[PDB]
RNA sequence: CAGAGUGUAGCUUAACACAAAGCACCCAACUUACACUUAGGAGAUUUCAACUUAACUUGACCGCUCUGACCA
């Protein structure tokens, strides 16, 4: 499944807040 | 912010859980290897019984194998008829020289 | 001492790897595939990271040999987009390229199929694999461009 | 007044004392074993006891080890044994499990430190 | 250099048994090593290798 | 000029062809354990422990004891199955145990102990004090009746006698309580003797005290076939041994 | 020759089109992940631009002081508002498609986000019998090859199949039940080999009764029981 | 469906009893990652009856592995 390596946060020490976005594709999808 | 007494026993008690589901998918993925080589295995040797010119074809390796190429699934499926917004691309990625 | 029999009890160095202080691509047999690039390319670098690493730990459980794992430079990208009821393109988003190469070397010619179902069902998604073969460009794509030495070769030319 | 076998620099542990803490750590349970140079068992305190293991929610955590420190001490006093020499490695001795199990040692009255043989 | 005292030789304390540049030979029981790799008898008996 | 090896030598099972495929110890803990264990095996070279082990007899130690309990193992295992899952399920005992403020109650791990391992500890323990090579010439047996002696200090103070604990002449002046479970019917002979005290002959002891006969476990209506004699540790002698054996 | 005749099967399979649903425990780590993600992180340029307007604001009450105050024009929350009236006016692809609630068992587009198996019925000694497309081998070929060759004699196909690997993954024997059976004429072996379905699908000419896409939970609807158990050990369902 | 063999969680010729053990394994922190270390997590005798003993012996009962029937 595609989850089994998807949970993540970020693993770094210093890093500025990141926001969860959908980039919308040029044939629709999404991610 | 100090967080609750509450609130780190909760993620005390979810990390906990996540132990065990995280075994358990290995367990999974780690019987399909499993299944997955004793039927290649024993197909292998079933087909030299039979023929064992086919098994060694059968046992080489494919040029055409790589490269191999995959792109992960999308979240939504493709929409047949959306129209995307023009734009350009401008890659403005710094180039690195050594110099001495 | 040599003449008894424990002679050569404290011999250590034959079970020792020999030490030696750029790297020969070692070709694939007719039943192994030779080093392999496993190449992760993702637009977020949490998701190319943890994949890179769940690779890596499946390799360790199968006995595949990782001979590296390394990160390849991002690559950052400028999105403009045509304004409405105009002609000029105006900055939209800075979207980033992140790539993570798992670099294996050993791969059985059977064991191939098996190892690349596996890889592909646990892809993330956005995440984009490639297993390459490993060459000299690959690894010399990783150093800095040399402008004097283009300059000096020109010349030659 | 008693020997204790010196030497043996060059490699590790020391012989050089004559009671020793010695403690095995699996990965289902923890035992900590109070043993004379010559390599005999004197006393003992295993989680695979019943005695102990009946009281404890996991047999492999910190508050085992912090038991077992209990357990052992109280049993040194009654064998005699006051005085024994503990060895850990870097990362052992820095564990929190074996930090807590010396203080419960000290604190039962066992010294892990050993007095110096009187030569004169 | 070399074993100053073999299998089986009676040592007293402080008796060098072996001196040496590199350590071929390592100390045990009772026996002690010097600043430069020298074995010496920490005891008095017998030497045993 | 070579001599073939006596025996198979060390590092021969590995195979070397594999080398850069085998597996690596990669941590110092994984090499000592292993090391500790080729260590303990017998070999055909000279050893440190040929030099410095003490010669045990090859003939095991005749056992002169009482029989074994005989317990229900699968009975036992189930209910100690179940116990565990009880304490488990609480929830107060997970708390405790993973913020490290819990602990176990001393009194009654002795108490258990003592019903269980506790004979095999005594014995382990009284082998290393050489009570059995001295007592019985080497024979051995599990203490498995359960001995409280006590020295009464003062009116309101008890000094037991465990296995080794140090009790000074001045508290052991007078005789000591002695309690043990027996049941109704049964005889016991209780003893006390000091294994080192003896002054002129070496291989003897002194018998301190004797009682014969006991009905049950009224030590009081015993016979006293030897009274008792408090003991007498001479001046700068060390360190003596005095056994109760019952 | 053999007894025993050769075929040579195809295990086409359409990988997830979609990802997976988030089990309910997942979605609490998940959650939990996010939640640390935050607590950890240096504040973000959007949210020191919104504290400093915040701030600007509060000094203009406080002091007539103007300070241009150009960026403060639109402010860190007013384009927070608009960045969200878009992603509102757009409306995202299905993830359960129509096929999913017809039921139709024909289309690829149905089951995004599990795997699906492609199965053919042929007639053998008049019966009709669910099986994965397959071709009987031939001299002068690979084993793998007769695979290959099993997607040219699919009626009206326009697929592009990636086989990985030469080996077969799996393997089902069986004997003729007296109908033909001789010595000549024993029995057949089957030998699969999986490929991935990269792009393409059958014409709308036949549809139906031709083929079906099936994943492996209601495989067994269709195969034989025999049959279902030797293809159940090397189509995954990870 | 029949005939044999077979029986501790993944492996073990671990289990005398004092006890279901050792390793392998999963998560987190450290590490680019791996490794190591620290701190946590999950586990088994197929089920009953026979000196009551018995994970161990004999029987049934279950699951398993092959050999046939059944089969496209
Ligand atoms: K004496």
């Amino acid at each position: 499944d595609s989850s089994r390596a998807s949970l993540t946060r970020v693993h770094r020490q210093a890093y500025a807040r990141l926001y969860p976005v959908l980039l919308v594709k040029q044939d629709g999808s999404t991610i | 912010v100090e967080l609750t007494f509450e609130e780190t026993e909760r993620r005390a008690l979810l990390l906990k859980k996540w132990s065990l589901y995280k075994q358990q998918e290995r367990k999974m993925e780690r019987d399909t290897i499993r299944a997955m080589l004793e039927a290649q295995q024993e197909a292998l040797e079933e087909l030299q019984l039979e023929s064992p010119k086919l098994h060694a074809e059968a046992i080489k390796r494919d040029p055409n194998l790589f490269p191999f190429e995959k792109e992960g699934p999308h979240y939504t499926p493709p929409i047949p008829n959306y129209q995307p917004p023009e734009g350009r691309y401008n890659d403005i990625t710094k180039v690195y020289t050594q110099v001495e | 001492y040599k003449t008894k029999p424990t002679h050569g009890i404290g011999k250590y160095k034959h079970l020792i790897k020999a030490e030696e202080p750029v790297r020969a691509i070692n070709l694939g047999t007719d039943y192994e595939y030779g080093v392999l690039n496993i190449h992760l390319t993702a637009y977020d670098m949490t998701l190319a990271e943890s994949y890179a690493q769940y690779v890596h730990n499946l390799c360790n459980s199968l006995s595949i040999k990782v001979e590296e794992s390394y990160a390849m430079p991002t690559k950052t990208i400028e999105v403009l987009q045509l304004q409405d009821q105009g002609s000029k393109m105006l900055l939209d988003s800075v979207l980033t390229t992140h790539e993570r190469v798992v670099q294996i070397s050993g791969l059985s010619a059977t064991f191939a199929e098996i190892f690349l179902e596996i890889i592909q069902s646990s892809l993330p998604e956005g995440v984009r694999l490639s297993v390459k073969e490993h060459t000299e460009e690959d690894f010399k794509g990783r150093f800095k461009a040399r402008p004097e030495l283009e300059e000096l070769l020109a010349k030659l030319k | 007044v008693a020997r204790k076998e010196r030497g043996w620099r060059t490699v590790f542990p020391s012989r050089e004392f004559w009671h020793r803490l010695r403690v095995i750590r699996t990965q289902h349970h923890v035992e900590a074993l109070v043993e004379h140079q010559n390599g005999k068992v004197v006393v003992s305190a295993s989680t695979r006891e019943w005695a102990i293991k009946k009281h404890l929610y996991s047999t492999r955590n910190v508050v085992a080890c912090e038991s077992i420190g209990r357990v052992l001490a109280q049993r040194c006093l009654e064998a005699g044994i006051n005085f024994m020499v503990y060895q850990p490695t870097p990362w052992e001795a820095a564990s929190d499990s074996m930090k807590r199990l010396q203080s419960a040692m000290t604190e039962g009255g066992v010294v892990l430190r050993e007095p110096q043989r009187i030569y004169e | 250099q070399g074993i100053k005292k073999m299998e089986g030789h009676y040592v007293h304390a402080g008796n060098i048994i072996a001196t040496q540049r590199h350590f071929r030979w390592h100390p045990g029981a009772h026996v002690g090593v010097g600043k430069n790799k020298c074995l010496y008898a920490l005891e008095e008996g017998i030497v045993r290798y | 000029r070579r001599t073939p090896p006596l025996g198979p030598m060390p590092n021969s099972d590995i195979d070397l062809s594999n080398l850069e495929r085998l597996e690596k110890y990669r941590s110092f803990d994984r090499y000592r354990r292993r090391a500790e264990q080729e260590a303990q095996a017998p070999h055909w070279w000279r050893t440190y422990r040929e030099y410095f082990g003490e010669k045990t007899d090859p003939k095991e130690k005749i056992d002169i004891g009482l029989p074994p309990p005989k317990v229900s193992r699968t009975q036992q295992l189930l209910e100690r199955k179940q116990a565990i899952q009880e304490l488990r399920a609480n929830v107060e005992e997970e708390r405790a145990a993973r913020l490290r403020t819990a602990s176990v109650p001393l009194d009654a791990v002795r108490a258990e102990w003592e019903r269980t391992c506790g004979p095999y500890h005594k014995q382990r323990l009284a082998e290393y004090y050489g009570l059995y090579r001295d007592l019985f010439h080497g024979a051995t047996f599990v203490p498995r009746v359960p001995l409280h002696v006590a020295y009464a200090v003062g009116e309101d103070d008890l000094m037991p006698v465990y296995c080794g604990n140090e009790v000074t002449p001045t508290e052991a002046a007078q005789a000591p309580e002695v309690t043990y479970e027996a049941e109704e019917g049964s005889l016991w002979t209780l003893l006390l003797t000091s294994l080192d005290g003896h002054l002129l002959e070496p291989d003897a002891e002194y018998l301190h005290w004797l009682l014969t006969n006991i009905p049950g476990n009224r030590v009081a209506e015993g016979q006293v076939t030897c009274p008792y004699l408090p003991p007498f540790p001479a001046r700068g002698s060390g360190i003596h041994r005095l056994a109760f054996l019952l | 020759g053999s007894p025993w005749r050769l075929l040579g099967a195809l295990c086409l399979q359409r990988p997830p089109v979609v990802s997976k649903p988030l089990t309910p425990l997942q979605e609490e780590m998940a959650s939990l992940l996010q939640q640390i993600e935050i607590e950890r992180s240096l504040y973000s340029d959007h949210e020191l631009r919104a504290l400093d307007e915040n701030q600007r604001l509060a000094k203009k009450k406080a002091d007539l002081h103007d300070e241009e105050d150009e960026q403060d024009i639109l402010l860190a929350q007013d384009l927070e508002d608009m960045w969200e009236q878009k992603f509102l006016q757009f409306k995202l692809g299905a993830r359960i498609t129509e096929a999913d609630e017809k039921n139709d068992r024909t289309s690829l587009n149905r089951k995004l986000d599990r795997n699906l198996v492609l199965l053919v019925r042929e007639k053998f000694g008049d019966q009709d019998v669910w099986i994965l497309p397959q071709a009987e081998w031939q001299p002068g070929e690979t084993l793998r090859g007769t695979a290959e060759r099993t997607l040219a004699t699919l009626s009206e196909n326009n697929m592009e199949a990636k086989f990985l690997g030469n080996a077969p993954c799996g393997h089902y024997t069986f004997k003729f039940p007296q109908a033909m059976r001789t010595e000549s004429n024993l029995g057949a072996k089957v030998f699969f080999f999986k490929a991935l379905l990269l792009t393409g699908d059958f014409s709308q000419a036949g549809n139906k009764g031709h083929h079906v896409w099936v994943t492996k939970d209601e495989l067994g609807d269709y195969l034989k029981p025999k049959y279902l158990a030797q293809v159940r050990r090397f189509v995954s369902d990870l």
